[PDB]
């Protein structure tokens, strides 16, 4: 239906975790899996789940995924900051009519 | 593991006629519905349009309605894409994702490619 | 206009979906042609709520929908525009609009495999009240406030995921059956599927 509005950029120092909102633009969460890409800049878009949740396809234990339906969004949690993941991320999802829903995306920069 | 080569990004004036070709290598590619995505350039990711994986069911977006067409060959597999009466926001850089396993049709998504900037001017 | 439709994909699906997340699979601008899907094997549920299945070759709609899962075979009956039930009111509700089918088959020949079903569940626990289209995703935990549980025993909690037990060595009532439906609906919008005339 409507776009999912996703936060502010954000900056973080490396050695910490960083958590990412998703916030649904209209209606509620109870729908199909949310999922997230990783896109640097001038490159193409990466997912970091292969399927729903489990062992992607090159992230051993970097990135993971939560729901919460107290605030009723997705959650992506990145461990271990590297200098390869200051990059864009949009977090992806469908609507109750088949339309491919993406976000606002967010910058995560690293402190050098 | 996924090639994808165009024939380019040139510019035209608005309403006129585009190709865009999405050949692809691999061994699984039977049945995957795809994506056809937009990103314009100071803007997030947009939707277009999507086709099953047999090809026959294929629709698309509701700002690019009416206007645009998307089809798939099986035993030469390639996503081809029609864009006619081009306006100002088509400018924007396409790609043509795939997606999991012929059951679920929206659930996964495998590695996008490369896709190509198309540019709508009115100037000499 | 279109080639065929890509029904005959749908009818012979590889792994289909749960209750809790059903799939939903949008078709639009294709060849309604039901020709073959009338002379079918003698299922046990051939039934359509909205129009005569002869004359639906000659009706133009915007886009349609299907719905493919598996329940047993008591939950059945509860598939209907308004009805009780454990899954008809909890996991999948449909509002007093649907004027598809309700076809199902059961596919209790090739499954028979004593190992333990523990793929598919329906998600008995759960907090819905309205909004019929109430789907569930997440792995909570069947809570609804009040100092909720915060461990793995529980003893006062549950983990609302309650798998099926489908064995070869079962009698009626209690079969596995895949249940495919479609959706119908119509908008503001110029109809894309029509059928050959």
């Amino acid at each position: 239906d409507i776009v999912m509005t996703q936060p502010h950029p954000v900056s973080e120092s490396p050695g910490k975790t960083v958590t990412i909102s998703c916030t649904r633009s209209s209606g509620s969460i109870a729908s199909n899996y949310v999922q997230w890409y990783q896109q640097r800049p001038g490159s193409a878009p990466t997912t970091v789940i292969y399927e729903d949740n489990q062992r992607p396809s090159g992230v051993p234990d970097r990135f993971s995924g939560s729901i919460d339906s107290s605030s009723n969004s997705a959650s992506l949690t990145i461990s271990g900051l590297k200098t390869e993941d200051e990059a864009d991320y949009y977090c992806q999802s469908y609507d109750s009519s088949n339309h491919v829903v993406f976000g606002g995306g967010t910058k995560v920069t690293v402190l050098r | 593991e996924v090639q994808l080569v165009e024939s380019g990004g040139g510019l035209v004036q608005p309403g006129g006629s585009l190709r865009l070709s999405c050949a692809a290598s691999g061994f699984t590619f039977s049945s995957y519905a795809m994506n056809w995505v937009r990103q314009a350039p100071g803007k997030g990711l947009e939707w277009v349009s999507t086709i099953s994986g047999s090809g026959g069911s294929t629709y698309y977006a509701d700002s690019v309605k009416g206007r645009f067409t998307i089809s798939r060959d099986n035993s030469k597999n390639t996503l081809y894409l029609q864009m006619n009466s081009l306006r100002a926001e088509d400018t924007a850089v396409y790609y043509c994702a795939k997606d999991s396993s012929s059951w679920y049709n929206y659930y996964g998504m495998d590695v996008w490619g490369q896709g190509t900037t198309v540019t709508v001017s009115s100037a000499s | 206009i279109t080639n065929l439709c890509p029904f005959d994909e749908v009818f012979n699906a590889t792994r289909f979906a749960s209750v809790y997340a059903w799939n939903r699979k949008r078709i639009s601008n294709c060849v309604a042609d039901y020709s073959v899907l009338y002379n079918l094997a003698p299922f046990f549920t051939f039934k359509c709520y909205g129009v005569s299945p002869t004359k639906l070759n000659d009706l133009c709609f915007t886009n349609v929908y299907a719905d493919s899962f598996v329940i047993r075979g008591d939950e059945v009956r509860q598939i209907a525009p308004g009805q009780t039930g454990n899954i008809a009111d909890y996991n999948y509700k449909l509002p007093d609009d649907f004027t598809g089918c309700v076809i199902a088959w059961n596919s209790n020949k090739l499954d028979s495999k004593v190992s333990g079903n523990y793929n598919y569940l329906y998600r008995l626990f759960r907090k819905s009240n309205l909004k019929p289209f109430e789907r569930d995703i997440s792995t909570e935990i069947y809570q609804a406030g009040n100092k909720p549980c915060n461990g793995v025993a529980g003893f006062n909690c549950y983990f609302p995921l309650r798998s099926y037990s489908f064995r070869p060595t079962y009698g009626v009532g209690h079969q596995p059956y895949r249940v495919v439906v479609l959706s119908f609906e119509l908008l503001h919008a110029p109809a894309t599927v029509c059928g050959p005339k």
